[PDB]
């Protein structure tokens, strides 16, 4: 365990004093709105990769300084809001569904240098 | 006599006119550090009795130093035009009195001469810090070099 | 092929609404820019002034590119009105000190020997 | 590796908050800038009486130009035209036509000094060293016009700053 | 290094980022039109244009990736393509210390969404480029003149401004104030054609037409 | 006292005819300002302008272009401002 940050060394980001229930609770969150898009996309097939790898590190120990080594994330006030941004970027791709083929092919002479 | 008096009169009001006429900056570019790096102590200006200060309605010379752009061309007319007579100008830097490497360039005027009348053109990319000390200096030189109460006196 | 991404319009008719209260906005502008910029020139000259330059974007027949001139005709207004621009930026318009280029053959030919 | 700056922790035992005390109501951290002004005013200064002396410069120094000339007086340009080839403000204008002895030397060099940036590309573009950067820097003329230089008045500086300028590109040759 | 004249190249850098740009390839190939590492280890993105929130979004919040530092903004303007405006982002990620380059393709009409959503640093790397290029981005905060005079006409960074572009300023007499006019060069820019007709480099060289 | 259409027609007709263009002549209860009277869509926008002026009122452009003649002009503000004399 430890005592209490006195500061992250990150102004404006603050210090939370419940790491791994936080972590947790916000894990399930992002493992939540993983459901509603489909398993065959990449996106899920590699998020689910690192959901359950790193809700297990997360579960496993429960101390905060062993957690800073195994995520190499810094302070878990880093980490959490890390993975909030995470759960805000699978929410925009929810509505997006970019898993069909492109868009539209690039023009003929479009890309390739030089001119 | 007559021309003896009016003489040593028009030297009395010139002596200090080219002893206290004290610097007024625009500091565009580059030419802004030496523009100040001589009001440090190595090269000692306020010795000079020269003194930088921007003090627009209560300066003397204004040292246009830096790249003149079309964008802040009515900046310094407007100055100049608020600059007290007697008023001179003196364009440091090749890009300042005659545009120098930009002279090609769309956004800036080819030399600070075709904005303002611009008296002793001190040369340098920068001009070294005491280049423009002797090029202030000619400039006083060419304060002593004037007749103004004489040619008053001629008419 | 036709198939381009639209700005503000799709037809001409709503790109001739923009510039509609473009001019409107224009129109009601002439009136106090001269007063508050401090110029020589007439409120009607300012008008007609404006009035002119609209015609000269009137041979285009693209919704596509008016509403480009439209952009580009709403960034001016309002660096007039909140005096950001300068005496020198909006008499420019009003062009003064160049003489007049010759129009006849003549004048051209007996100017110089360019077309 | 790093190290923090801001962080103090001031200790709140009686000693200390006297100090940070005695510092607020007599100031103390003020009457030090008193004393580190005071002790600068009682040092010489380091200021140069121009022009009766003037700051040091280097072997290298980039001034005015000059055109060389060979030990015998022959121009050392040859309108190989290199220099305006790398002249970074297109500065620099060249036209040779034929000279009289068979030559067809230049008749124009023209550095236009409100033009010029004083690189020095010039003097290293040069392969027999005809242009170079003098020592001079007192040149402030009072006209645009003076500073738009021709052909005779770079040759004229060359004949004038000669034996300072040979000295110097023989104390940097090696160097170069 | 047995070549000191050469830049000694490095493989596991060269590889890793091959990797990541597979990654990002699978996630969303919607909008990755291809991915090319480079030689310099820079690997860049080719997107579309629509594609330009969706992967700033992801290469900005995703665990993987985390480039969240806008390093720059720009266009290559390339005449001979129909999307002469070539709008290319620089991404910086701190925490996997590698830098992300994002290219789009854009005519003069197309608009492209603001990415200020993305990275409010966008702000104004978004300005000058409508003003140095002419080419809008759509849903900004605001669209203003900021590396050109006031009034300036045109885009002058595109391959058609010329380099001494139309109007000159003089200060000017009769009106007391500093007026335009068309501009006038005592000297004109020399011209220097300096590409040599010989080829250069075989690697690089354009397949036949 | 109210605005009657009496003076509706009057002052909108009276600033149609201030302005420089517009000629006694041709101008009549009609005067349809495009094919009877003559101008152009934002010479359109000019007159409505004017009558901005006139009433010290205020139009929307979304019925500016349908305003083709005075009498819709006397007609569309006689509307709004719900006075029929
Ligand atoms: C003194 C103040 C500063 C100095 C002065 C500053 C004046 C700035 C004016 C605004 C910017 C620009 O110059 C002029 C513009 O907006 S141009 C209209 C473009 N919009 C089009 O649709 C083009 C095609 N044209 C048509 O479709 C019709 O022909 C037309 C709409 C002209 C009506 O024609 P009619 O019928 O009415
Ligand atoms: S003359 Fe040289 S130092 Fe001075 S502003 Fe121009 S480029 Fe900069
Ligand atoms: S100065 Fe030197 S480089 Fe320039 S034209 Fe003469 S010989 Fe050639
Ligand atoms: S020093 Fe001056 S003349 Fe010589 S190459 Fe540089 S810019 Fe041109």
């Amino acid at each position: 365990a430890g005592l209490l940050k006195k500061t992250t060394g990150l102004v404006g980001l603050a210090v939370c004093e419940t790491p791994h229930e936080r972590l947790k609770i916000l894990y399930t969150k992002i493992l939540d709105v993983l459901g509603q898009i489909p398993k065959n996309a990449a996106y899920r097939k590699y998020t689910e990769q690192i959901t359950n790898e790193k809700l297990g590190m997360v579960k496993a120990e429960p101390d905060v300084k062993k957690l800073e080594e195994q995520l190499q994330g810094g302070q878990i006030e880093e980490v959490i809001l890390q993975a909030e941004n995470e759960l805000s970027l699978a929410r925009k791709m929810l509505r997006w569904k970019p898993w069909e083929p492109l868009v539209e092919e690039p023009p003929a002479n479009q890309w390739k240098w030089p001119i | 006599r007559g021309e003896y008096v009016v003489a040593k009169l028009d030297d009395l009001v010139n002596w200090a006119r080219r002893s206290s006429l004290w610097p007024m900056t625009f500091g565009l570019a580059c030419c802004a550090v030496e523009m100040m790096h001589m009001a440090a102590p190595r090269y000692d200006m306020d010795r000079f009795g020269v003194v930088f200060r921007a003090s627009p309605r209560q300066s003397d010379v204004m040292i246009v130093a830096g790249t003149l752009t079309n964008k802040m061309a009515p900046a310094l007319r407007k100055v100049y035009d608020q600059m007290p007579e007697p008023r001179y100008v003196v364009s440091m830097g090749s890009c300042a009195n005659g545009g120098g490497y930009y002279h090609y360039s769309y956004s800036v005027v080819r030399g600070c001469d075709r904005i303002v009348p611009v008296d002793i053109y001190v040369p340098g990319c920068p001009p070294t810090a005491e280049a423009l000390l002797y090029g202030i200096l000619q400039l006083q030189r060419k304060i002593k070099r004037e007749k103004r109460l004489r040619i008053w006196y001629r008419r | 092929g036709t198939s381009v991404k639209p700005i503000f319009s799709r037809d001409m008719n709503e790109a001739k609404r923009r510039v509609r209260e473009l001019y409107r906005a224009w129109y009601r502008e002439v009136p106090n820019t001269v007063h508050l910029f401090q110029l020589d020139i007439s409120v009607k000259q300012g008008r007609d002034k404006v009035r002119e330059m609209f015609m000269k974007n009137a041979h285009v027949t693209d919704p596509r590119v008016v509403d480009l001139l439209v952009i580009k005709g709403k960034m001016e207004l309002e660096e007039t009105i909140n005096v950001w621009k300068q005496r020198t930026h909006i008499m420019r318009f009003f062009h003064e000190t160049e003489a007049p280029r010759p129009t006849d053959f003549l004048s051209k030919f007996y100017v110089g020997h360019d077309p | 590796t790093y190290k923090f700056v801001n962080m103090r922790e001031p200790s709140m035992d009686m000693k200390s908050v006297t100090d940070r005390a005695a510092q607020t109501l007599l100031w103390t951290e003020l009457v030090r800038g008193l004393g580190m002004t005071l002790s600068y005013l009682f040092r010489e200064p380091a200021t140069i009486n121009y022009p009766f002396e003037k700051g040091p410069l280097s072997p290298r120094f980039r001034g005015e130009h000059a055109l060389r000339r060979y030990p015998s007086g022959e121009e050392r340009c040859i309108a190989c035209k290199l220099c305006e080839a790398v002249c970074p403000a297109q500065a620099i204008t060249i036209e040779a036509e034929p000279r009289a002895d068979g030559s067809r030397r230049t008749t124009r060099y023209d550095i236009d000094m409100t033009k010029c940036i004083y690189c020095g590309f010039c003097q290293e573009a040069c392969p027999v060293d005809a242009i170079v950067e003098g020592p001079n820097f007192e040149f402030s003329t009072e006209t645009h016009e003076e500073l738009l230089y021709n052909k005779e008045k770079l040759l004229n500086n060359g004949d004038k700053w000669e034996a300072e300028i040979a000295a110097n590109i023989q104390a940097d040759y090696l160097y170069r | 290094d047995t070549r000191p004249t050469i830049r000694p190249r490095n493989d596991v850098v060269h590889k890793q980022l091959s990797a990541f740009g597979q990654y990002v390839a699978e996630i969303l190939p919607k909008y990755v039109q291809q991915v090319q590492v480079s030689c310099f280890n820079e690997l860049e993105i080719f997107i579309h244009p629509d594609g330009v929130i969706p992967v700033l979004t992801f290469l900005r919040d995703h665990t993987n990736a985390q480039f969240k530092s806008l390093a720059d903004l720009t266009a290559v303007d390339v005449p001979t393509r129909q999307n002469r405006f070539e709008i290319v982002y620089n991404l910086l990620s701190l925490r996997f210390n590698s830098q992300i380059r994002v290219k789009t393709y854009t005519d003069e009409l197309t608009p492209i969404e603001s990415s200020v959503t993305v990275y409010k640093a966008a702000n104004w790397y978004e300005r000058e480029i409508w003003d140095m290029f002419g080419v809008f981005f759509a849903n900004h905060p605001d669209l203003r003149r900021i590396l050109t005079g006031y009034g300036f006409e045109g885009h002058p960074f595109r391959k058609d401004f010329p380099l001494s572009g139309y109007v000159e300023l003089r200060y000017d007499d009769e009106v007391k104030r500093v007026v335009a006019e068309p501009v006038e060069l005592a000297q004109e820019f020399r011209k220097f054609d300096l590409n040599s007709p010989w080829e250069a480099f075989p690697a690089y060289r354009q397949p036949p037409e | 006292p109210p605005l009657t259409l009496e003076a509706i027609k009057d002052r909108v007709l009276y600033v149609l005819k201030l302005y420089d263009k517009i000629d006694p002549e041709k101008l009549s209860v009609n005067s349809h300002f495009m094919k009877d009277l003559g101008l152009d869509s934002l010479d359109q926008v000019e007159i409505i302008m004017a009558m901005e002026d006139e009433f010290g009122f205020e139009i929307p452009d979304i019925d500016a272009e349908k305003l083709m003649c005075p009498q819709e002009i006397v007609d569309y503000i006689a509307d709004k401002k719900d006075v029929y004399e």
